[PDB]
């Protein structure tokens, strides 16, 4: 349905952390996306490492190597 | 593991007009003799909203690749502004260097760019149309974001 | 962790029903999707700062967003 994992608090704290001053109200729905994305890519990377390696309980260390395999940004050389 | 390692990329002739072709000096390493191709590309945001309007500035395909520290300086010509959306064209985007080996790409460098207007009329009363000739190209070079992929070798 | 447990936990069974009914999570698993999370939307949201301070708008927009997600190779 329109299940939401993230309030709009939450994302109004998100971005003050990142210095975001103010935020459009496109912005709620947009993060709102982008969030469903990248679970849905890390849930993914994350089922196989349980489903292929006979397991019904997804531990954290799939998530840690799903995360992993996500590709990692850094911001600088 | 990984047979590639960028070690630095500096943007040179920034900041600049619009059409002047982007200018970045790679220097990266390869810890063994490249059996495979290395292929670099320059790719251009043209619009935030979609992918379809990515121009691909240029593509280096080098092979093989001696192993050891080489640097070379990436030139590649401006975008075509026919294909930037009016909205977009203004404002804030993004240029990529993509670093692909086996056809597989291993890292993205990112630079947010800036295209401002220097005449203070059109920054108060910009041209209905983008005039690109009177566009400065203002890549921030400061803020890199250095994306790494995990490939087979 | 400022993204409260249960409704991202929510989320996440609706996504893994998306994909397998008969699926299950850990908490020690919730928790470290929620640091994941937190930390790239911060991450985003930085970048759109950057994009903000350039431009003559304040408010940051969508195209922040998806220019962020764009860099990142997302």
């Amino acid at each position: 349905d329109n299940i939401q994992g993230i309030t709009k608090p939450a994302i109004r704290r998100l971005a003050r952390r990142g210095g975001v001053k103010r935020i459009s109200g496109l912005i709620y729905e947009e993060t709102r996306g982008v969030l469903k994305v990248f679970l849905e890519n890390v849930i993914r990377d994350a089922v196989t490492y349980t489903e292929h390696a006979k397991r019904k309980t997804v531990t954290a260390m799939d998530v840690v190597y799903a995360l992993k395999r996500q590709g990692r940004t850094l911001y600088g050389f | 593991m990984a047979k590639v390692q960028v070690n630095n990329v500096v943007v040179l002739d920034n900041p600049s007009p619009f059409y002047n072709p982007f200018q970045f000096e790679i220097t990266f390493e390869c810890i063994e003799d490249l059996s495979e191709d290395l292929e670099w590309k320059i790719i251009y945001v043209g619009s935030a909203e979609s992918e379809e309007y990515d121009q691909v500035l240029d593509s280096v395909l080098v092979g093989p690749v001696p192993a050891g520290r080489h640097m070379f300086v990436f030139q590649a010509d401006a975008p075509n502004p026919g294909l930037i959306p009016d909205a977009d064209a203004v404002g804030v985007t993004v240029v990529l260097i993509t670093c692909t080996y086996r056809g597989q790409e291993f890292i993205r460098v990112g630079y947010y760019v800036n295209n401002e207007y220097t005449e203070t009329e059109l920054r108060e009363n910009p041209p209905v149309k983008p005039d690109f000739s009177k566009l400065q190209r203002n890549i921030l070079a400061s803020n890199p974001r250095v994306t790494r992929f995990h490939i087979n070798w | 962790l400022l993204i409260r447990k249960l409704p991202f936990q929510r989320l996440m069974r609706e996504i893994a029903q998306d994909f397998k009914t008969d699926l299950r999570f850990q908490s020690s698993a919730v928790m470290a999707l929620q640091e994941a999370c937190e930390s790239y939307l911060v991450g985003l949201f930085e970048d759109t700062n950057l994009c903000v301070i350039h431009a003559k708008r304040v408010t940051i927009m969508p195209k922040d967003i998806q220019l962020a997600r764009r860099i990142r190779g997302e």
